[PDB]
RNA sequence: CGGUUCGGCCGGGCACUCUAACGGGACUGCCCGCGAAAGCGGGAGGAAGGAGGGGACGACGUCUGGUCAGCAUGGCCCUUACGGCCUGGGCGACACACGUGCUACAAUGCCCACUACAAAGCGAUGCCACCCGGCAACGGGGAGCUAAUCGCAAAAAGGUGGGCCCAGUUCGGAUUGGGGUCUGCAACCCGACCCCAUGAAGCCGGAAUCGCUAGUAAUCGCGGAUCAGCCAUGCCGCGGU
């Protein structure tokens, strides 16, 4: 993957405000949780692989 | 897009966790999120050595982690050397005080997380390919090993499609809470198109 | 006046080791604090199956939760630099607070 | 729905007056679905009989059959070629349950208010025949006719 | 009324007088429709079409995939007329 | 209530009478009463001139409103419309002037509901 | 000393301390015949007073907590047999008649994926 | 309708640019990349040009204009 | 039972309230008509039934469908450059076509007064009780919170009366100028929110079309998630009924 966007997670971007989650490692603020750092994308898997301390899936 | 990961159902059931430890609050976003990118390189590492099953025990700020290996002591080095050096090298990213335990892996024909591996290694260099099928297959039942339903992904060699493999035998079942079946990931570098390994077989009942 | 608090997943093991060092006070302790299970702040997650197109994949995820707390103002020295700091298993992240 | 016909549950009767046939229609009336509301609706319209009515709205027993008998209903059967609603048989078994069909429609559109005096001119239109249900319902009757065949044979 | 896209070429006032044309022309056929789209794509092997419409007795999919663009668009929606044809039945 | 322009609320109480009016709303309403030591359930015809000089005094002494702010309707607006204001631009334009959309949600002035042949082909939802 | 019965009704609890007097008793300081006014549902509350007569024998306790109040009026015929046939075992024969201490589970079920009241969907235009 | 409470928003890393021409000498036509700036008393009445993202438009503050964001005057949109 | 600045605040213990674990607990285990027999139908009955309600589950397989543009990633295309730092601008435009959703045509409602009730989470550089200004949106001193033990919130709807009587209506509320807050060295574009004025389509809407077999649908409200901020009528969860 590029990296053409990272320049910002450079501490305090600009005048200290921009900023905006984005996924571990696959950049995608738009699908991401704070929590975690990690958007429904190269988490999806990983879920149900088991590499989430004691995190099941709800059903009922 | 259908049929999931069942020993992720059990994982927290019946299936004692991988990523398994008590900590909570902020740490899921940092700490945890440290927890990949350790694994990115100590899973690159020593790939080598014939993992099967990474444990880890992440003591409240004492990190333990037990991960279970093919070759016996032979990783800890000819005597024990590296194995202080890793318990040194995790510090460097992060010494938060955390214990370096190790465990071997007998009966690696029930093992898929160290068999899935063979797979990877028969696709660095060029290995066995039409006969590769049952060439695998055999070691299986030799000991055992009800069932021999495994998947693979595509291609054959260098196909142009992605066919699947046969084969269906032992019970070993997925529809129901009666199989117990382990396997550890095993990525497919292939020089022509990497693919994905798919080791699912029975391992006990109750 | 002290305080501590614990936390955990696979309970098996959590309200295991709970009495494995609980119980290894009341030898100079009063009646103890006792077994307190409290709340399980459960964490449901969601994983969309496959973008692109076609809306219907997802399916969701959870995880447990399962905190102790403990606390025994007023402790007892056969219990202070008795057990101290004693835990080798993993699946707590204890703050010895007050 | 075909392996089983199940069994009907006998709803919760009344409780200000005790009875099923009340509740019965409530049970409809009652919009979206709050128990209170319908539970009040008729704290009026039973002394609109009471008052307008020169009887009390308890004497207004069957009135519903009354009004709600036509001779025909609402069926379909399919021959060979062409579809064709097949009216028949008619039975009180339904009946008691559509004698509160029209009311509904008889109690929505109206040029009046609220309920209240919906229910009151509509109460008392519940006898010859002015408004929207006798009205409506003797139309179903015209419904046989080119329909009344579809007697004898009833399978 | 007409809505024509696609991921590879562009909307030109012959590709939409074309199937425009035969909108006005499907008089007989004038009945429900609300909002009709239609796409335009491309394989190796040639050109396909597909165009989906929502009416307010149901909605109706057409598709072609001849090897030349125009015979595509005006085979869809020949699948459009003929779909129609079957709604009238007999 | 003929005490000002085209002014004449009535057959009811005055408590109502009061924000009946284009200009009266509730800080108006019944809060000139107080002002004026009355009750809101009065009756407004009932009201004799004697009562209406109350109102055509203290009342009447409103500041640009309704009646009178008939001289400032698009004044209000005269100097940030034409100018090359945003709103001209919203107001050369005499669309909405204040933080919104034109697309939609905001049809009150661009557009007035006359339907527009919709769009055909570039996604309608 | 004396006995009691609680009461449950779709997550709305509710202790009773029943205790000896005149018949009638306050909610938290407001009796109902001075709190709930002639609230129609609220009054059946008591069916089995009605029943058995009683009422007028004693002088339960008043606090509901938990669930709605319509689902808290119910939490009663709960605490009724598990007082009055605790004190007075002898006094279930009269209970079975009414079993009214049944309290149905009906409860506003989850929303689905989507789903808006478990069993409601949207509309659908040209297809 | 719009606000800020206090310290009205003024592109400064230009403003002393534009404050050349009032601190030792004047000119006109200035270029300009903004249109949040703010626009105060002591500079009023002069030749300006600022930009939109890709389009470039004429400004001169006057009195018909009260000198605010200023890109509440041409923000970008364009169309028949 | 004693207390009672009547407000659980004290002395106090096991019921009990939920909550937290194990065991049992519902397979019809007993009668019959039917039976050729593995079985269809009324009773027992207990918290309860007939696969209890509910999901995850989702068969080897179809459409040879789509996400290589977000990770992995065959090859091919640029290769002073389809590499690179930046301020702004379109995605909140336009003659328009409907979907998806919210909120209303009301008198069931407009508003005044008081109040009995649900799950759930979450507030570490984070949330709010109180103090006073104050039309509030809002603010400052900062207590307290890593917590059944402080907040988020005196849930909403509702209930009793009060005033309001069908007109395009104290319906609904798109909507326009002048002012205010919170985020940002900033909210023209393109902020929701407090005030002043303000107020249309619209009396159920040609056809056509959708949801569910129970606590349903339906009506009224709440939180969480994300998000620095901000505009949830979207998303997940819960309930008054």
């Amino acid at each position: 993957a590029r990296k053409a966007l990272i320049e910002k997670a450079k501490r305090t971007p600009k005048f200290k405000v921009r900023a905006y989650t984005r996924c571990v490692r696959c950049g995608r603020a738009r699908s991401v949780y704070r929590f975690f750092g990690l958007c429904r994308i190269c988490l999806r898997e990983l879920a149900h692989k088991g590499q989430l301390p004691g995190v099941r899936k709800a059903s009922w | 897009g259908n049929k999931i990961h069942p020993i992720g159902f059990r994982l927290g059931i019946t299936r004692d966790w991988e990523s398994r430890w008590y900590a909570g609050k902020k740490q899921y976003r940092h700490l945890l999120l440290e927890d990949q990118r350790i694994r990115g390189l100590l899973e690159k590492e020593l790939y080598s050595a014939g993992l099967a099953r990474v444990d880890i025990e992440r003591a409240a700020d004492n990190v333990a982690v037990t991960v279970h290996v093919a070759k016996p002591g032979v990783v800890i080095g000819r005597g024990g050397e590296r194995i202080r050096v890793l318990r040194e090298e995790l510090a460097k990213l992060t010494g938060k005080n955390v214990a370096l335990n190790v465990q071997e892996v007998q009966n690696p024909n029930l093992s898929a997380p160290l068999v899935a591996q063979r797979v990877a290694e028969q696709i660095e260099r060029r290995f066995a390919v039409r006969r590769a099928i049952k060439q695998a297959v055999q070691r299986v039942m030799e000991s055992g090993a009800k069932g021999a339903k495994v998947i693979v992904s595509g291609r054959i060699g260098g196909a142009e499609q992605a066919r699947t493999e046969w084969a269906a035998q032992g019970r070993v079942p997925l529809h129901t809470l009666r199989a117990n079946i382990d396997y550890g990931f095993a990525l497919a570098r292939t020089t022509y198109g990497v693919l994905g390994v798919k080791a699912y077989i029975f391992l006990g009942e109750v | 006046k002290i305080r501590i608090k614990l936390r955990g997943f696979d309970h098996k093991t959590l309200d295991a080791s709970a009495q494995k060092i609980v119980e290894a006070a009341r030898r100079s302790g009063a009646q103890v604090s006792g077994p307190i299970p409290l709340p399980t702040r459960v964490r449901r997650f969601t994983v969309i199956r496959g973008p692109f197109k076609h809306k219907d994949s997802r399916e969701h995820f959870e995880l447990r939760t399962h905190n102790r707390l403990v606390d025994i103002i007023n402790p007892n020295r056969k219990t202070i630099e008795q057990l101290m700091t004693l835990d080798l298993p993993t699946g707590v992240e204890i703050e010895i607070k007050t | 729905a075909r392996r089983r016909r199940a069994e009907v549950r006998q709803l919760q009767p009344d409780l200000v007056y005790g009875d099923v046939l009340v509740t019965a229609f409530i049970n409809k009336i009652m919009r979206d679905g709050k128990k209170n509301l319908a539970a009040r609706i008729f704290y009026d319209a039973c002394k609109i009989i009471q008052e307008k009515t020169g009887q009390e709205p308890l004497k207004v027993f069957k009135q519903a059959v009354e009004n709600v008998k036509p001779r025909m209903e609402v069926r379909s059967r399919r021959v060979g070629g062409a579809n064709y609603q097949v009216p028949m048989e008619v039975s009180p078994r339904r009946q008691q349950s559509l004698a509160l069909r029209w009311l509904v429609q008889a109690a929505n559109q109206r040029p009046e208010r609220r309920a209240a005096v919906r229910i009151a001119h509509e109460l008392m239109d519940a006898a010859e025949g002015k408004g929207g249900a006798v009205k409506k319902k003797e139309d179903v009757e015209r419904m046989a006719e080119a329909n009344r065949a579809y007697a004898h044979y009833r399978w | 009324t007409m809505n024509i896209t696609s991921k590879q070429m562009e909307i030109t006032p012959a590709i939409r007088q074309h199937v425009a044309d035969r909108l006005a022309k499907l008089e007989k056929w004038q009945t429900h429709l609300i909002n009709p789209h239609i796409i335009l794509s491309k394989e190796p092997q040639g050109f396909v079409a597909d165009a989906t419409i929502n009416t307010p007795n149901g909605v109706l999919v057409a598709s072609g995939k001849h090897e030349d663009m125009y015979t595509a668009i005006n085979e869809l929606i020949n699948k459009l007329e003929r779909q129609l044809n079957k709604l009238q039945h007999k | 209530a003929r005490i000002a322009g085209v002014e004449i609320p009535r057959n009811k109480r005055v408590d109502v009478a009061l924000t009946y009016i284009y200009g009266i709303g509730k800080a108006r309403a019944k809060e000139a009463l107080e002002k004026t030591g009355i009750n809101p359930a009065t009756r407004v015809k009932d009201l004799t001139e004697a009562e209406v000089v109350r109102l055509r005094e203290y009342v009447e002494n409103t500041w640009k409103l309704e009646g009178e702010l008939r001289a400032e309707v698009a004044a209000n607006i005269k100097r940030l419309m034409d100018i090359g204001c945003y709103r001209g631009l919203r107001h050369r334009r005499g669309l909405p002037v204040r933080g919104q959309r034109t697309r939609t949600n905001a049809r009150t002035r661009k557009g007035p509901r006359k339907t527009v042949a919709g769009k055909k082909k570039a996604p309608r939802k | 000393e004396q006995y009691y019965g609680t009461g449950r009704r779709k997550e709305a609890v509710a202790r009773v301390f029943l205790r000896p007097g005149n018949g009638k008793v306050t909610v938290n300081g407001q009796d109902f015949n001075e709190y709930f006014q002639g609230l129609v549902r609220a009054v059946a509350a008591l069916e089995p007073l009605r029943a058995v007569d009683a009422l007028g024998r004693f002088d339960a306790y008043i606090t509901v907590r938990g669930g709605g109040k319509s689902g808290q009026i119910d939490a009663i015929k709960l605490g009724i047999a598990r007082a009055l046939v605790q004190y007075n075992p002898d006094y279930r024969a009269k209970l079975k008649p009414l079993g009214f201490l049944t309290r149905d589970a009906r409860v506003v079920e989850r929303k689905k994926y989507g789903k808006h009241k478990a069993r409601r969907a949207p509309q659908y235009s040209k297809r | 309708p719009r606000s800020l409470k206090k310290g009205v928003f003024v592109d400064d890393h230009l403003l002393e640019k534009v404050l050349e021409l009032n601190a030792k000498g004047e000119k006109r036509l200035i270029k300009t990349w903004s249109r949040r700036s703010t626009i105060v008393p002591e500079m009023v009445g002069h030749t300006i040009a600022v930009y939109n993202g890709k389009q470039h438009v004429p400004v001169y503050i006057t009195e018909n204009m009260v000198g605010h964001k200023l890109g509440e005057f041409a923000p970008t949109r364009t169309y028949r």
